[PDB]
């Protein structure tokens, strides 16, 4: 009767039941195993004995023997919701592989013989949840990020576009930049704190050459965080320098087009006569997404480069740090989600190509 | 599909709906024009040539599952009707002329609406 929603985050799993605000289960979503395994937490608990792996890499599943202790973790550990009594709705990245699709579909049919599933792009149920049928999802999580066009409730295929530049190198390349200062983070453990700091601390600015010059004028831009041990470490332009590697991968070594970049030219792959729907409806998903002033700033870049007739608005909603679990959630609780779902009858006598 | 669905774009008219609990529910006539700030709203403008307009209305107070249902259920009902209806999406305060023309007494909001399903 009531469906359990499962987001497969590259950094972190987010599961609860259809009808919530929001996801009641977040984890990381890690492996470890000896030297029986062990999953999210725990296994970061375990560091000493453990060899941690991310089964899902920018947003694919690559690691199945993995990714099935996170999905039982998810149901037993977490939920305490058997599997087979349930409907179970199940996010994917955009441009998931067919492969990866029909491979998750047997997985839940065949190893936890779901009743009923049904699979939806995270970026599609984002902007549902913005209350729209119509606009781009720019989606940064931690493992990857995308620009989604979605007309009259569809992506548009032809228009998405992948970016690895996500949250996970962010919080590496303010792991490096801290350097600077005579900070030695690289383990593990430390790169969770570092994580933390750039959660509490960064943010993206509005214009960045002006921002270095007012930085460098004062100390106001120096703010504090109590590490785990009780030392106070202190962090200055690192603050925005961090994230600005969103807009200027190059920062990275990378050769990739920013996030503003991205979403114009997945603007410009759609045919002229929606585009106005489109730069009018830039939806924000995804935890990397959660700086301050990054709508701001992904406005005043956009708007340079999009035609000057142009109406530019980006929308940053308070909840979009879950809204793709949020989307989930609403849809698997509609009264017509009945007849959407793929029912274990059905696969067994079709396959996992009924997914399709 | 859906018993409401089952009715939906049959002849030319002016059909709405709100969102309740995760449901669309008809609205009652009587009270068509006068739209709670608290809660979204679907409607559907059949004309005779069928041609098919939706819209969805958001009320500036209305929850985030009033407002995802009402998106979805455009969408779902698009589909039914096999994709030939243009979907709009209205604003509280912010609405297309042509959405405020299928009201002969104008766009009218009431304080309140709805519970939200979560
Ligand atoms: N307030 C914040 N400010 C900046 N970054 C944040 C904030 N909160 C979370 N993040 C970052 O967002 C990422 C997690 O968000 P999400 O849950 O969107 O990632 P995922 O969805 O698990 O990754 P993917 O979606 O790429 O598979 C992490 O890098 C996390 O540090
Ligand atoms: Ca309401
Ligand atoms: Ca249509
Ligand atoms: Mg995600």
């Amino acid at each position: 009767v009531q469906a359990l929603v499962v987001d497969n985050g590259s950094g972190n799993v987010k599961a609860g039941v259809a009808g919530d605000d929001a996801p009641r289960s977040v984890f990381p979503s890690i492996v470890g195993r000896p030297k029986d395994a062990f999953v999210g937490d725990e296994a970061q608990t375990k560091r000493g004995i453990l060899t941690l792996k991310y089964p899902i890499e920018h947003g694919i599943v690559t690691n199945w023997d993995d990714m099935e202790k996170i999905w039982h973790h998810t149901f037993y550990n977490e939920l305490r919701a058997a599997p087979e009594e349930h409907p179970v709705l199940l996010t994917e990245a955009p441009l998931n592989p067919k492969a990866n699709r029909e491979r998750m579909t047997q997985i839940m049919f065949e190893s936890f013989n779901v009743p009923a599933m049904y699979v939806a792009i995270q970026a599609v149920l984002s902007l549902y949840s913005s209350g729209r049928t119509t606009g781009i999802v720019l989606d940064s999580g931690d493992g990857v990020s995308h620009t989604v066009p979605i007309y009259e409730g569809y992506a548009l295929p032809h228009a998405i576009m992948r970016l690895d530049l996500a949250g996970r190198d962010l919080t590496e390349y303010l792991m490096k930049i801290l350097h600077e200062r005579g900070y030695g983070f690289s383990t593990s453990a430390e790169k969770e704190i570092v994580r933390d700091i750039k959660e509490k601390l960064c943010y993206i600015a509005l214009n960045f050459d002006e921002e270095m010059k007012t930085s460098e004028q004062s100390s106001d831009i120096e703010k504090s965080y109590e590490l785990p041990d009780g030392n106070i470490i202190t962090v200055g332009n690192e603050r925005f320098r961090c994230p600005e590697a969103l807009f200027q991968p190059s920062f990275l070594g990378k050769e990739a087009a920013g996030i503003h970049t991205t979403t114009f030219n997945s603007i410009k792959k759609c045919d002229v006569d929606i585009r106005k729907d489109l730069y009018g409806n830039i939806v924000l998903s995804g935890g990397t997404t959660m700086y301050e002033g990054i709508g701001e700033r992904l406005t005043r870049d956009i708007t340079t480069l999009a035609p000057s007739t142009m109406k530019i608005k980006v929308v940053a909603p308070p909840e979009r740090k879950y809204s793709v679990w949020i989307g989930g959630s609403i849809l698997s609780s509609l009264s017509t989600f009945q007849q959407m779902w793929i029912t274990k009858e059905e696969y067994d006598e079709s396959g996992p190509s009924i997914v399709h | 599909e859906h018993p409401e669905f089952l009715k939906a774009g049959k002849e030319p008219g002016l059909q709405i709906w709100r969102v309740e609990k995760f449901d669309l529910v008809p609205v009652p006539p009587n009270l068509y024009g006068d739209f709670f700030t608290g809660d979204a709203y679907v409607i559907l403008k059949t004309v005779q040539l069928l041609q098919y307009d939706l819209h969805y209305w958001l009320g500036n107070e209305c929850s985030q599952d009033e407002s995802g249902a009402a998106a979805i259920f455009t969408v779902q009902l698009d589909d039914y009707l096999n994709g030939r209806a243009v979907q709009h999406r209205e604003v509280q305060g912010f609405e297309s002329s042509t959405f405020s023309g299928y009201f002969k007494s104008g766009l009218k909001y009431k304080k309140g609406g709805v519970a939200s399903g979560f």
